[PDB]
């Protein structure tokens, strides 16, 4: 169901929201 | 606890076929122990694989390459450069020790398969690929996959195994950590091409798509719908804990590298670290967002006990309001 | 930056030869960057290897780039201009830059060629035997300098490296330093050494020569460790129960458990520059190393050449070792 | 000079029966 590539790893979303 | 892998000293297809049908019987025999089943199963998987044979030599990770097959059976016992008289008769007895649930004392649904003269290379490779493809199908996550691989010609219906013979192979692979360790290498070589889609490795790559990232569905759906949107509701304080937890899980996937896509098959203890139960709020938020955005999300299960009913509705409301 | 590995759409020997010599000139050029030399060198090693070709994958977080396919080079020699296909993603500016790098050889190379013979590059690479002899000859010269004196005279006399394709010494040293700086290059070389060891290629002339070179590379810096295991410990000498050995015996137990734990990395500790390499140095067990050298001094005919002035050499436990193996 | 595989040079952990 998912491609063998993970640009989905948005750690940037994580560290932005834990300000 | 010695795992013996049989290697032959000749390409002639009649000997290759007899070795596979001999190893298949040991895997399915009543009296054999796991160690015997793991080694016979590795012998079957390595016959079409010049690369797995190159990982069976002293490697990997134990495995002793019993090999040394001159080696045609006299009938059902071997002739070894390597070992003893008592093991020849013991292995020969194990090959004729099938359970009564298999009709006509044969693993195949067609009673006259083993009697076939394995004269030519194509009748062995068609037999070898059909048997191994039925093995590959039961090694992860079968109802209708066989119907697909039958119509696509990946399994010759003449070489179909009886259902009991498939289920025993399924559990032997399940119990065999060493067997699944060598299966990962075949999947890794399946992708990155082989011989303009070698008929075997093209089929393995196809089966690979099912095995890779097995059990990571909730993890990737959460990364997609909850963290791919970057919507203001992510800053709710009830997400703060699961936010950092998903950040370590993402770091963990990157650190594992090649083994990351094979956690379920490799029996990694890290696999259930990725389960949705460890971040049930952001998971319910992601499912609500996916319910609205993606048409394929319904009907999903949504029957998990840790699914939060209100955070699912927050996700729906956050996603629906693209107005 | 990007490590560019060019590969072909054709089994054409002349194209395989031109790509080889193109890449060789990029490794030796004055103006190339380390990333250009690493990729140009991996391209050379990959030409006779189907395995390394499958190892170079962009899929999983690549610093590697296949550049994807290259059809042919510019036809007139002196035009090192690549011709990539669609979905290649290479801009004209980069084809001229690469063509300029292939002509920018240092002045220490006589006749502006990497080879001692000035008429080698001008050879018509018509037949696959002319390429394979050339490809194997220069790749072999790169394998000898990967190691950590003149084995060229050996390999020339015995199984072939063709003197016609001898590199000039300045070209060899530059390749040697690129391999040393390139961790990525040495990472792929181990897969070739592993493949030469497990042989379905016993008849392949290239992997046979790689496996012999690999005998020198594999377990480099492990001699003192294996000799100690062989002599001080290959038999149950009763002097092993001395209390002065009690500490080093457990040390070697952890060292041998370490060798098993690392698996196949254990064979290439010096090549991969692993910190664990020094853990196997004899200075961590000087008493037993001294005890094993004495045993092997009287037991083996060949250990006249090895015992050469070690600082931690005890010279008293050396005498205990020879007296233990003196009479059996 | 160099050592092949077949590192039977692990008879020695049993050679460590004196431990």
């Amino acid at each position: 169901s998912f491609s063998p590539d993970e640009i989905n790893k948005l750690i940037e979303t994580g560290l932005n929201t834990v300000e | 606890p010695v795992i013996r892998v049989f290697i032959l000293t000749s390409n002639n297809p009649e000997l290759r076929s007899r070795l596979l049908l001999f190893c298949l019987r040991i895997v399915l025999s009543n009296g054999a122990r796991d160690s015997h089943r793991f080694g016979a199963l590795l012998t079957m998987f390595s016959l079409p694989s010049a690369t797995m044979l190159n990982h069976v030599k002293l490697a990997d990770q134990r495995v002793e390459i019993d090999g040394f097959e001159e080696g045609s059976f006299r009938l059902i016992p071997n002739a070894r450069s390597g070992m003893s008289r008592g093991e020849i008769n013991a292995y020969a007895a194990l090959a004729e020790d099938l359970p009564d649930t298999l009709n006509h004392a044969t693993p195949f649904v067609d009673s006259e398969v083993e009697g076939t003269a394995w004269d030519e290379i194509e009748t062995f490779l068609d037999m070898c690929y059909s048997v191994l493809m039925q093995a590959w199908i039961v090694t992860c996550k079968i109802e209708k996959r066989l119907q697909k691989y039958r119509q696509q010609g990946r399994i010759n219906p003449r070489y179909l195994l009886q259902p009991e013979a498939r289920r025993i192979i399924q559990n032997v692979i399940r119990k065999g950590m060493v067997v699944r360790h060598f299966l990962t290498f075949e999947l890794q070589l399946a992708r990155a091409q082989s011989l303009v889609s070698n008929r075997y490795y093209a089929m393995v790559g196809d089966v690979g798509k099912y095995i890779e990232n097995c059990g990571m569905g909730g993890f990737f759906l959460t990364l997609k719908y909850a963290l791919g949107t970057r919507w203001p509701t992510l800053a709710l304080a009830a997400f703060s804990g699961e936010l950092t937890k998903l950040k370590s899980l993402m770091a963990l996937y990157q650190t594992l590298g090649e083994q990351a896509r094979y956690l379920a098959l490799l029996e990694s203890p890290h696999l259930m670290d990725f389960a949705a139960a460890n971040y049930p709020l952001l998971y319910s938020y992601a499912m609500g967002i996916g319910y609205v955005l993606d048409v394929n999300m319904r009907n999903y299960a949504f029957s998990r006990s840790y699914m939060n009913k209100t955070y699912f509705q927050l996700g729906m409301e956050t996603a629906r309001k693209q107005m």
